């Protein structure tokens, strides 16, 4: 899972070399910026249902045709499965916030995701609706304070890059 | 190749959890010994062909039988084998505590390690002898009690630091023997 530390000890190991100081400096970089990640996540973490309802209703309010028959949120089950992604997401997002390193949300969530989309008729602009939605409500005082707010916002820009 | 924080998500995850003010609170104290924990990594590092060359040797005083014909650190290319794979066990050992996690050690070093020393006829009964000597030098440069070189730090306390170092090189003989 990409992170600090996996990635300078995946490139000294082939190098088959100790770690040195660049590998040192590098860790300390993870551990000063733990606060501002580890804040967010715990905010996310602490109420969670709330920001994903909200994100997932904001796709169908941009988005009401899924709602057709032989579409995405033509039933129930379906609509049910849609917020169910919203929190899958958001918790590879939690994930990535502790992990500092996009690893999680890279492995887990968006290798592979081009090819179930499309198989399933699941629309891509859809999922975006949604996490721009959850990235722009952020109040950073508010909400979070400013250096996890940075946590927060581009760690859903991630996403929306990887769809988009 | 997972870390101290990746195994909090991996674990969580399969609980379908997000992580959790407890777990979240295991991760700080990690943040709070981060200083202390490189200071750990560099002295193993800093004196790290001192930890090899004396657990090659200790090994070897206590069985000269080894460096007798058919014994396996006898000639010069099987000498140097050696010194080159408890080189290899220590830098394993200190990516691990970079990591505070095991997984690289287990993955890229341990997995298929007695194996294949039972096909080059290498003895493990001599292998953990290597792996405790340098255990029982990697802990006290950790903790600044090495005989013949003390450092200066900021006093406080390492112990914990010193336990996981000594349960990868356990990890180790465990996996061996
Ligand atoms: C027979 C010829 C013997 C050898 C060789 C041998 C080796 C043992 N080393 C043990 C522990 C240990 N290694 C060192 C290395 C060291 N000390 C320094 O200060 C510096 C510098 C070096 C590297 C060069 C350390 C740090 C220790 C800890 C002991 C100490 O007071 O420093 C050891 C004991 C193993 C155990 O606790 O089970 C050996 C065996 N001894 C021979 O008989
Ligand atoms: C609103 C966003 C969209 C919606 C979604 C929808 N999801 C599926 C099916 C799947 N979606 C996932 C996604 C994940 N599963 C995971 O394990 C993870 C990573 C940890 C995620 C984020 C997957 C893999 C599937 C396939 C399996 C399944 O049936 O759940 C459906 C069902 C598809 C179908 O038509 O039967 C739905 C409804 N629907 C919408 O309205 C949106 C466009
Ligand atoms: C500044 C961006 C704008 C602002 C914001 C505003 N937010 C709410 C209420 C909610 N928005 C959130 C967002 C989150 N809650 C969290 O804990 C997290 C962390 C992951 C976020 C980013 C949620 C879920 C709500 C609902 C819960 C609640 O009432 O607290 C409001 C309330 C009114 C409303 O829903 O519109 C406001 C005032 N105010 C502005 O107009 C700003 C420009
Ligand atoms: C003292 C430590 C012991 C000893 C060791 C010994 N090792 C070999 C040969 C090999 N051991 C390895 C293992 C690894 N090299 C790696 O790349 C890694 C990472 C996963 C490790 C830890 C390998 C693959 C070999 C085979 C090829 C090679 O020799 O490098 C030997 C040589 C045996 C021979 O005669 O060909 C020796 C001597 N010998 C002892 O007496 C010890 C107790
Ligand atoms: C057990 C390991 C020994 C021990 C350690 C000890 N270190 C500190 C304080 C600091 N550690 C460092 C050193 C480094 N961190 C880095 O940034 C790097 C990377 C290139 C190194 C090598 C630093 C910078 C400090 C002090 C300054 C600061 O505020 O960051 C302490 C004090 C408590 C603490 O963790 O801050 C201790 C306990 N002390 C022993 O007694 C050991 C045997």
């Amino acid at each position: 899972m990409k992170s600090v530390i996996t990635t300078t000890i995946s490139a000294a190991d082939a190098a088959g070399r100790y770690p040195s100081t660049s590998d040192l400096q590098s860790v300390q970089g993870n551990i000063q910026r733990a606060a501002a990640r580890l804040e967010a996540a715990e905010k996310l973490g602490s109420n969670h249902e709330a920001v994903v309802k909200e994100a997932g209703d904001a796709c169908f309010s941009k988005y009401g045709y899924n709602k057709n028959p032989g579409e995405a949120g033509e039933n129930q089950e379906k609509i049910n499965k849609c917020y169910r992604d919203i929190d899958h997401y958001m918790r590879l997002i939690n994930y990535t916030l502790v992990v500092g390193g996009t690893g999680p949300l890279d492995e887990w969530g968006i290798a592979g995701a081009r090819e179930v989309y499309r198989t399933l008729n699941l629309p891509s602009a859809a999922y975006i609706a949604a996490f721009v939605f959850t990235r722009d409500r952020l109040c950073i005082p508010r909400d979070m304070s400013a250096q996890a707010g940075v946590e927060f916002c581009t760690a859903l820009d991630y996403l929306i890059n990887s769809l988009s | 190749m997972l870390d101290a924080f990746s195994r909090v998500v991996v674990n969580s995850d399969s609980k379908a959890a997000y992580v959790s003010g407890s777990d979240l609170q295991a991760l700080k104290t990690f943040i709070n010994d981060g200083n202390k924990r490189l200071d750990a990594v560099n002295y193993i590092v800093s004196n790290s062909s001192c930890i090899v060359s004396d657990a090659i040797s200790g090994m070897i005083c206590e069985n000269p039988g080894l460096i007798t014909p058919g014994g396996n650190c006898y000639t010069n290319r099987r000498m140097a084998a050696c010194l080159r794979d408890g080189e290899i066990i220590l830098r394993y050992v200190s990516y691990a505590l970079l990591a505070g996690d095991a997984s690289v050690l287990e993955d890229r070093c341990l997995n298929g390690l007695k194996e294949t020393y039972i096909a080059l006829g290498v003895p493990t009964n001599s292998t953990v002898r290597a792996v405790s000597i340098m255990k029982a030098a990697a802990v006290c440069f950790i903790s600044n009690t090495a005989s013949q070189r003390k450092v200066e730090v900021i006093e406080g306390d390492c112990s914990a630091l010193a336990s996981e170092v000594a349960s990868y090189c356990d990890r180790v003989v465990a996996a061996v023997s």
